[PDB]
């Protein structure tokens, strides 16, 4: 692959966070566990 | 003594029954240069003997340097050579070295260069014992500084066949790795056992842009005594891309045991939008 | 997201000045040094 | 200079060779370097 970088501004670079989520599934005729955790930052306003 | 230079001569002679010493010096000058010969020579029996021809020559912006020996005994033998022509601002280094007894010989060859301030460098060694040889190949366009580097060894028997075949340049910015060995192992001591070998590795290294592929194929069968057929196969592929604009790796581990296999499938990725690798264990497990 | 400070702005109106005094500053050398030309120099070298 | 000379047009200058060279390193030929080289020793050779 080719290399790329961001511009570098006098100002700060920085990405806000999108969402977490944590898929698990467990697949036996044993037991069965789909499970999940998901997380997220409030990204409505920046001031909240 | 003379003006021009001074000579010298010995020649020791010695003789009785066998054993017959025949040993003589070549010692001038003339000017600037030196023409010696001492050609030793020590008749012990006749297949039981030694030889040794010390040759030395010296000139101005040169040098003949002659050495050679010989060697026997019965059935064995063991003979060498030498070229040593060392000139200014060049190397030129030959010769040969050989060793044999009745059925096994062994042979070298090597030559050693330098020109334009790059050396050079190139060995053989062939080894033939009891049938079983071994081809190591080295190749040449080696001097250290942005050179080459080239192995090749083969090795072929009645029970197994090995090769492997290595290319590489350690060149100052750029860098690669050609592996690529070969083998396959015939065993039948208590059972059949196919030591079969698959391999193959790469690499490209370069600034901010470093990659490699390996992939291993490695399946052998063991047929035992008493229905014992195991097969073990083992097959995982390396790879991963490691650039800072990007950051990712992928590995499957593909194996199995008889009627038992598992397999997971590993990925990594590293991205300036997002991260997380990904798990997928999938078991085969017989009995109760 | 473009994080920006006030201490950005800060440095880069002081810089701004700097540099609008330093270009004073040389243009003002310039202007000596092209108001005694090099004949002037030469003539008092040739007097001394 | 100094007029054209700004924090962030310095920065992009900076930005603008550094991603330059990276390029030239990455499609850096061994041959290519070998020639040139063999090019500029004649060329020292013939003006010596």
């Amino acid at each position: 692959p080719e290399f790329q970088l961001p511009h570098i501004s006098h100002t700060i670079e920085v990405p806000t966070f999108g969402k977490l989520y944590s898929i698990l599934k467990i697949q036996s005729p044993l037991f069965t566990l789909d499970a999940n955790a998901d997380i997220g930052n409030g990204t409505t306003s920046a001031n909240e | 003594v003379s003006q021009e230079g001074l000579k010298l001569s010995n020649d020791m002679m010695g003789s009785y029954a066998e054993m017959k010493f025949d040993h003589t010096n070549s010692l001038n000058i003339a000017g600037l240069s030196l023409d010696f010969s001492s050609k030793l020579d020590n008749i012990y029996s006749s297949d039981k003997f030694y030889k040794q021809t010390v040759n030395l020559q010296l000139q101005p912006y040169s040098l003949v340097t002659t050495l050679n020996s010989d060697l026997k005994y019965n059935a064995l033998d063991l003979t060498n050579n030498g070229k040593l022509r060392l000139e200014p601002l060049k190397l030129h280094v030959a010769g040969n070295l050989k060793g044999a007894y009745q059925n096994n010989e062994i042979k070298h060859i090597y030559a050693i260069s330098s020109a334009a301030l790059s050396a050079s460098y190139k060995a053989d060694t062939v080894a033939k014992v009891q049938g079983v040889e071994f081809s190591h190949r080295l190749n040449t366009d080696i001097a250290g500084l942005a050179s080459a580097i080239d192995m090749s060894t083969n090795y072929n028997s009645d029970s197994l066949h090995f090769s492997n075949v290595f290319r590489s340049v350690m060149a100052p910015f750029t860098m690669t790795i050609d592996a690529h060995t070969n083998g396959n192992g015939k065993l039948a001591l208590w059972g059949e056992h196919t030591g079969q070998l698959y391999s193959k590795f790469l690499l490209k290294a370069e600034p901010l842009a470093f990659t490699f592929s390996h992939d291993y194929k490695g399946s052998t069968s063991h047929h035992l005594v008493s229905r014992k057929s195991i097969s073990a196969a083992l097959e995982h592929k390396v790879s991963a891309l490691l650039t800072p604009a990007e950051q990712t790796g992928t590995w499957k581990l593909k194996t199995q045991f008889n009627n038992n296999e598992y397999s997971q499938d590993l990925d990594a990725y590293n991205t300036k939008d997002k991260i997380g690798v990904e798990l997928t264990g999938r078991t085969l497990a017989d009995l109760t | 997201h473009s994080i920006n400070l006030p201490f950005f702005e800060t440095l880069q109106e002081y810089f701004e000045r700097n540099r609008q005094t330093i270009i004073v500053v040389l243009e003002n050398v310039q202007r000596n040094l092209k108001h005694i030309n090099i004949d002037q120099f030469v003539r008092k070298y040739r007097a001394a | 200079k100094l007029n054209e000379l700004s924090f962030k047009t310095f920065i992009e200058d900076v930005n603008k060779f550094l991603d330059m060279l990276i390029k030239k390193l990455k499609s850096f030929d061994y041959h290519q370097f070998v020639d040139e080289t063999n090019d500029k020793i004649r060329e020292v050779t013939q003006r010596l």
